């Protein structure tokens, strides 16, 4: 017997309560780090490897460029949440 | 061992979720960015082995239903199961064109007891969507 | 610039919503796992392998005894949610 | 380059919060086995080089003062901070002795504005406690 929540994964763009950010022409910055590091990584890394690589391209790379200043230079962070029971390799 | 089983036939469905225009009722915004979005999705994770699926602009009833056929199908000889959803969302509730719907209900459909096929193999959600309206100023 | 919420890490005994064991004469069914994975490992593994590993133990070494059948032969999952940016090892 | 950073003077402080006795009021009952967890968790998290301290049967005052205090010592020379709490719960929310208190107002405490010392080092927050009444009865 196992239990029936086990095995998921989830990877939001963004920590419970917060915005999510998006380029109109560049797309979402959750999106494009992702795919980024998918390309250069996605058949050598583990599942929370590459995650956690796409948690610091967004907390590092991307900060919004707005006028209106209540939404000036702000940040963003994802969030995974992991039942995974195993390493998770695309191999 | 410690790493999940990979000697499969198939790596496993792709499922993505493309929404981009939603009912004015909503007061929902066109969600610019989202078909290039879909498009490096599609790439990426066909790349990976994966067989792409991509759907846009779904209805609420819709993004249930293809998610629990989803569920329903035979993934015996896949390893794993990924879903990516591009959307608005407010705290565990993503858009679809007509409303609103708690994503816990569209990941239920693969529960070990409700998906026997996928069970004891990865079930991945990408989630590309607001959670909320608080924002983060940042620090030096 | 970076995110407020960044390099967080969440170990959560159970996921939301759910029951979270306690044995009252061997201890809560997470700590016991997560005791015996970081004596065995806690130097060797990063966090993300450790809890990884703790998940599985939960979800396969463990199942409710009790008589009253509305708690009898229940499973538990725990769930991670992390906000981290880097790989953490304790060495 | 993909690492946390960990060649600093201590790896950092290990707050346990060991909640076994509630107030009638809350009408709670004793959590037994919870101090056989505390000191196994004291032993392993020293072990790991956690300068570990065990506070007993706390109000939820005690946990905001505790963490809040925590956040403001000098962490400049510590590696990362972890803070361990055991006790009732429901979603979103732990108990003291006399009630109930966010999860999130614990943790906040430590978030980068309002912690600098340890800005870009982990943050680690382990729960014991329940997360609402839903069952997970398993399948074989």
């Amino acid at each position: 017997k196992i239990p029936v929540e086990a095995d998921f994964l989830f990877a939001y763009s963004t920590v419970p309560g917060y915005y999510s950010w998006r380029s109109p022409g560049r797309g979402s910055w959750f999106v494009q780090a992702l795919c980024s590091i998918l390309e250069e990584h996605g058949k050598d890394l583990e599942i929370m490897q590459i995650l956690t690589r796409v948690n610091d391209r967004v907390a590092r790379h991307f900060e919004s460029q707005s006028d209106d200043p209540h939404f000036h230079e702000k940040k963003q962070i994802p969030c995974v949440v992991s039942m995974l029971t195993k390493e998770l390799y695309f191999s | 061992t410690y790493q999940y089983n990979m000697n499969f036939e198939k790596l496993g469905k792709c499922i993505i979720i493309n929404n981009k225009n939603f009912d004015k009722v909503t007061g929902m915004g066109v969600r610019n960015g989202t078909d290039k979005d879909a498009e490096a999705l599609f790439k990426c994770f066909r790349s990976l082995g994966f067989d792409v699926i991509v759907y846009n602009d779904c209805s609420c009833a819709k993004m249930q239903d293809l998610l629990k056929k989803a569920s329903e199908e035979d993934h015996t000889n896949a390893a794993c199961f990924a879903c990516i959803l591009l959307s608005h969302g407010e705290e565990n509730v993503i858009y679809g064109k007509d409303g609103v719907t708690p994503i816990k209900d569209l990941t239920a459909h693969f529960r070990g007891d409700r998906c026997k096929t996928l069970l004891e193999k990865p079930k991945l959600f990408f989630i590309q969507a607001c959670r909320g309206t608080e924002l983060d100023d940042g620090i030096q």
